[PDB]
């Protein structure tokens, strides 16, 4: 027997209002104090000139500052200076003057975007493919030299349309081109970084032939927010001991009994431990070193834990089947935890197809080519199914322990006492968190619309409120005290 | 003696899937498809080829033995029939040297010698005859009024090493003069410090391609009985051994058809009413 | 250094002293709004050229017609949209940025705030010709503002869009341009209301008949109706359209009977250069030939 069937209604209600506060300190933390998740930065690449200079040694092209580059305002005075292709290298200096990039910024995400001018004898091919060959250097302060972090050839299929009537009407109008991705760092351990972009033509060798005529490259950086994530450590500080204070109690309630724990026991405390796993700050470790593979670790931490809450949920509802069921074996649930596996699996190994190899290359990315969609789509729709699967079990489970409880509750009466206190209390337990599971549930997916759609902060007096920051903070909170409502009101009771 | 320098008249029924090469520069080039038309004066003797497709442009060219106009009279010859009456289209043809490749030609090779008319909308319906001389594309001075109805009609160009040019159309007289008076190859004489004098414009090192590099909305017209060649007189006599022997009997189908057609329009008049 | 800059307001002269890297960017922000002024006019009887002498926002046009508050619309959001692009791309540092806390602001909002402080300090005479022009500005900008592009990307758990981040970028000024023209064909007439207490006007309302209502904040306005342009005249602001160039066709405002208003063609072989038959890179190389041809152009007698 649980806590949860002993407890008057009186301290349940105290449970919960407690948690309730917890709950709105957790949507308040974010709302109030955080600054928002992301910072979107928009560059303009200067257009610098190489003068011949960069023959055999590498040489960095800087937009401003001292030793700016001989640049090009509009790249059409590069034809009464007779300055060729494959000399005008567009140069990127990722934090704006007078500013630092730091590890708070928890990762660089980036994007291109290409000003391509429709000109009637001069458009862009069917199929036409750019190939960026592509510098990035760093830099810790402005009197050293740069470093080279990567070099590689950067493809890119163009996706642009022209909107306008393809008259001289309309000549010089930029096509509607999709954004590039470009690439995603997971560390940010230095301070300033110089991006460098050429286009080089060959026309025997087909390479940056019929991209059409483009003016201007635009260079997108995407990072969290210092505040936010300052904020997110705090919060992890704070629910790192609370959750290994509530596990070992749970621990020592459950090996210090006079029986083995059975099946559901075991599948709390290790929904518990997959949730420990993600308290745990050891991003707080990235800010001192330059570790990369941070963001792919986080992925896995938080796929870890979506799984182990679906295999939990199945397992609760296979557990609560009053007759002929309830087996303490992990093997008879082979059925329904298998899609959560499977889905598992292949969400797992899309994300070492996608950023596993960004870590090599951070240039990287599945989509560039059919044959990698083709299969990032097949792993996402196996994904897909998975779920489908898992909903329609959940569904049918749920519904299976509903007809039980309900054909077990004319039979009450004619029971024994204790069986009919074991049974009531049973039934107490599943309808019990299968409300506050969906009650959960809902308020997620609600506020996750919610963040999607809104801008992202509300003004509403004399604060703003960050909401697209609350969703993060309020939603972790949420589960963190979903875990601890589960490990403690669902721990055995010791009879005396 | 009379070189051939290259003549076409399409009697074996398949020559043109053989002697023309289709370019590959654009996917959505037109296809040309070798029929007499709707009209005709011979079923075989006046097969040519058609543009089939509407709001497209055309590219498809012909490879011939390499010569050279140098001191040698040169003759360019073809007829054209209209069957769509274009409001826009062109109808000329464009010669290359041997170094061009057939399969990527667009409408931005560099030809030798550009020739034929040329129509789009009533302010334009005129003869090109433009010179690629020394990196300029020099189109003629002179305005010369092409034909307009769906009969076919014949082009001729004619350049002489005395610098003098003729055009004859429906093998008649239409254009003469002179290359160094009707084009803007050299600087003005006025005596100007930048003139010198240049009687090479004529000559020509190669001439290996020709090619048809035109664009329709209305598809329809129909290309035929072309030559190149350095004589004059057997320019003269072929054009009236195909398009003159044609001509009557291509006269007299149009009117029939049109008497056939004009007799359905006024009984399905009479019978609406 | 706005001592040598001609036509602006004594309080501008100060904001340059206040940021002198500054007014170099407004004023490129002014000329591109005047270019893409003429080019949108360069068919018409008005090709936007009222401007015989160089100020750096232009002569003002001395009739608050359609053509004015084109003008001063686009001459406005250009400055904004100067001021924001020359951000972007670091010619300007204290623009946007506090970085390492919240990531400054957009910076839309700086060249739309810079860009107002600035352009409409120069409606220094109070009249209906300056509510006309302080309605037109805010018209330019409100209408460069809601053209911003707004772009999202997804970058969540596996990529997916459990977090997403989204930025407005700047439109490309020959879209504004096109936009504005569209605002132009349909302004509305506009007239001032005086109270007796006030003793001058503060707002306007639509002389436009079955109307009565204040315009809305993103629609042009004008005061005056627009003159005949092709008789030049400096009492009424008109150019003229002597020598201007005509096809001579019946299409509308650019054939030579409506561009010269009756007077006639005038013809003298231009023939042209017409470079041609290129091969091109994506930004810089050309081999062209240069296919010449003498060709007519008619010009108003
Ligand atoms: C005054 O007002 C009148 C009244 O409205 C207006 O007159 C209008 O004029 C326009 C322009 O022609 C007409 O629009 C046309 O409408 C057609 C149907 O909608 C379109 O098909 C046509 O499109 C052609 O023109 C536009 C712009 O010029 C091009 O972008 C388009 O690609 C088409 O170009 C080809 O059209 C012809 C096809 O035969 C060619 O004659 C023309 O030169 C061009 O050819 C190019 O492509 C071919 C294909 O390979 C090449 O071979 C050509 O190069 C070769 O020839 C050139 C010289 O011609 C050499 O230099 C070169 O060396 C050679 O290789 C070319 O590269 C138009 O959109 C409209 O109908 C008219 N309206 C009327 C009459 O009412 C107009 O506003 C004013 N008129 C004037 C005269 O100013
Ligand atoms: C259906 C659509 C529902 C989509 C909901 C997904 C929204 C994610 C919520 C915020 C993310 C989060 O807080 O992750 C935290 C735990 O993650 C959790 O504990 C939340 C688990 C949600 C349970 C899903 C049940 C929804 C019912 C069905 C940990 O995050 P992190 O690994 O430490 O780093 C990420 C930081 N960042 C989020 C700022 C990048
Ligand atoms: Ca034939």
């Amino acid at each position: 027997g649980a806590i949860i069937e002993n407890m008057s209604t009186k301290k349940l209600c105290i449970v919960g209002g407690i948690l309730l506060v917890f709950q709105i300190i957790a949507f308040l933390v974010g709302g109030l104090i955080a600054p928002g998740p992301t910072t979107a930065v928009s560059y303009m690449s200067v257009k610098c000139v190489d003068a011949r200079k960069n023959h055999h040694k590498t040489k960095w092209f800087v937009p401003w500052g001292p030793n700016h580059c001989d640049k090009i305002r509009d790249i059409e005075e590069a034809i009464p200076r007779e300055i060729e292709a494959n000399d005008i290298v567009f140069s990127v200096h990722i934090p704006l003057p007078h500013m630092e990039m730091s590890p708070w910024f928890q990762f660089m995400l980036f994007i291109l975007q290409l000003d391509i001018a429709f000109k009637l004898n001069n458009q862009i091919r069917e199929n036409a493919e750019v190939s960026m060959d592509v510098s990035l250097a760093y830099r810790d302060d402005a009197f050293a030299e740069w470093t080279e972090m990567a070099h590689e050839r950067v493809p890119r299929k163009l996706k642009c349309t022209f909107t306008s009537p393809k008259t001289p009407e309309h000549e010089g109008r930029y096509y509607e081109c999709d954004v590039l991705p470009f690439m995603e760092i997971g560390s940010v351990a230095h301070k300033f970084y110089l991006l460098n972009i050429r286009l080089p033509v060959n026309e025997k060798k087909k390479i940056n032939v019929g991209i059409g005529e483009i003016k201007d490259i635009r260079l997108v950086g995407i990072h969290q927010n210092g505040g936010f994530t300052k904020v997110w450590f705090a919060m992890k500080t704070f629910l790192t001991p609370s959750i290994f204070i509530i596990m070992v109690w749970y621990w020592r309630r459950i090996t210090m009994m006079s029986r083995p724990p059975v099946l559901l026991e075991k599948v709390i405390f290790a929904l518990g431990i997959s949730m420990t796993f993600i308290n745990i700050p050891v991003e707080w470790f990235s800010i001192g070193f330059d570790w990369t593979w941070m963001l792919l670790f986080g992925d896995i931490r938080q796929g870890i834990f979506y799984a182990m809450l679906l295999s939990f949920w199945i397992i609760f509802c296979g557990e609560h089947m009053m007759d002929q069921h309830e087996r303490n074996h992990i093997a008879g649930y082979w059925k329904q935890v298998g899609p959560i596996a499977v889905g598992s699996f292949c969400l797992f190994i899309f994300d070492m197809c996608e950023r596993g190899v960004q870590l090599t290359n951070p240039f990287y990315s599945i989509w560039t080519t059919d044959i990698g969609t083709e299969l990032a789509m097949a792993f996402i729709i196996v994904a897909g199914i998975c779920l489908c699967l898992y909903f329609l079990f959940l569904c049918f489970m749920v519904f299976q322990v509903f007809r039980n409880i309900s054909g077990k509750q004319s039979s009450l009466p004619a029971m024994s006492k204790v069986r009919r206190l074991h049974y009531e209390g049973l039934i107490f337990r599943f309808k019990f968190l299968m409300l506050i599971t969906l009650a959960c549930a809902a308020m997620t997916v609600i506020f996750f619309i919610v963040s999607q759609v809104t801008e992202g902060h509300w003004k509403w007096g004399g604060v703003t409120v960050q909401v697209n920051s609350a969703f993060f903070t309020g939603i972790y909170g949420m589960w963190n005290l979903y875990v601890f409502a589960l490990m403690f009101l669902y721990a055995p009771s010791h009879k005396n | 003696e009379p070189a051939v320098y290259f003549k076409e008249q399409f009697l074996d029924g398949d020559g043109w899937t053989s002697r023309w090469i289709e370019s590959k520069h654009k996917s959505d080039f037109g296809k040309f498809v070798l029929s007499s038309g709707k009209f005709y004066g011979d079923e075989e003797k006046d097969k040519g080829l058609q543009t089939s497709q509407d709001a497209r442009f055309y590219a498809l060219s012909a490879s011939f033995e390499p010569f050279s106009n140098k001191g040698q009279t040169l003759v360019v010859q073809f007829t054209v029939k209209h069957e769509q009456n274009i409001d826009c289209g062109g109808g000329y043809v464009k010669l290359f040297p041997n170094s061009l490749d057939q399969t990527d030609m667009h409408g931005d090779s560099e030809y030798n010698i550009m020739f034929g008319p040329d129509i789009c909308g009533p302010g334009t319906k005129k003869v090109h005859v433009i010179f690629n001389y020394k990196g300029k594309n020099v189109l003629i001075n002179k305005d010369i009024r092409c034909k307009d109805d769906e009969f076919t009609h014949l082009y001729t160009l004619i350049v002489r090493p005395d610098n003098t040019y003729e055009v004859k159309i429906d093998n008649s007289q239409v254009e003469s003069g002179s290359l160094e008076d009707d084009w803007d190859f050299l600087p003005p004489k006025k005596d100007n410090p930048e003139y010198s004098p240049d009687p090479s414009i004529y000559a020509y090192d190669n001439f290996g391609v020709l090619g048809l590099d035109l664009w329709q909305v209305k598809s329809g017209t129909i290309f035929d009985n072309f030559l190149i060649t350095n004589d004059e007189a057997y320019a003269e006599e072929f054009g009236n051994e195909t398009w003159g022997v044609t001509k009557a009997a291509e006269k007299q189908m149009k009117d029939k058809q049109d008497e056939e057609q004009r007799l359905k329009e006024e009984e399905e008049d009479k019978k609406r009413k | 250094i706005c001592n040598k800059i001609p036509g602006l307001a004594p309080r501008q002269r100060a904001i340059c002293q206040s940021r002198p890297d500054a007014i170099i960017v407004i004023g490129e922000g002014s000329q591109m709004g005047l270019d893409e002024c003429q080019f949108q006019f360069r068919n018409g009887r008005w090709n936007c050229s009222a401007l015989g002498e160089r100020t750096v926002f232009g002569k003002e046009l001395k009739v608050g017609s359609r053509e004015a508050a084109f003008t001063y619309a686009i001459i406005a959001a250009g400055v904004a949209h100067a001021i924001t692009a020359a951000c972007t791309q670091g010619n300007l540092s204290d623009c946007g940025c506090g970085w390492k806390w919240g990531g400054c602001s957009a910076d839309i909002r700086y060249g739309i705030g810079f860009a107002k402080v600035f352009v409409d300090a120069r409606e220094i005479k109070q009249n209906a010709r300056t509510l006309m022009n302080l309605h037109n500005n805010e018209a330019g900008r409100k209408i460069l503002e809601e053209n911003m592009k707004l772009e999202c990307k997804c970058h969540g758990v596996s990529g997916s869009c459990t977090t997403k981040t989204c930025w407005t970028t700047l439109p490309q000024f020959r879209e504004l341009g096109y936009v504005l023209k569209d605002k132009y064909n349909e302004a509305v007439h506009v007239e001032p209301v005086r109270a007796s207490r006030n003793k001058r006007p503060t707002f306007l309302k639509i002389k436009k008949p079955l109307s009565y209502r204040k315009p809305m904040d993103t629609d042009l306005v004008y005061i005056e109706k627009s003159p005949n342009y092709c008789e030049e005249d400096p009492v009424t602001g008109s150019v003229g359209t002597q020598g201007r160039a005509c096809n001579k066709t019946a299409p509308q405002a650019s054939g030579c009977d409506l561009m010269c208003c009756g007077r006639g063609y005038n013809t003298h072989q231009y023939a042209r250069v017409w470079q041609c038959n290129c091969k091109f890179h994506w930004c810089c190389y050309v081999k062209c030939n240069t296919c010449s041809e003498r060709t007519e152009m008619y010009t108003c007698k």
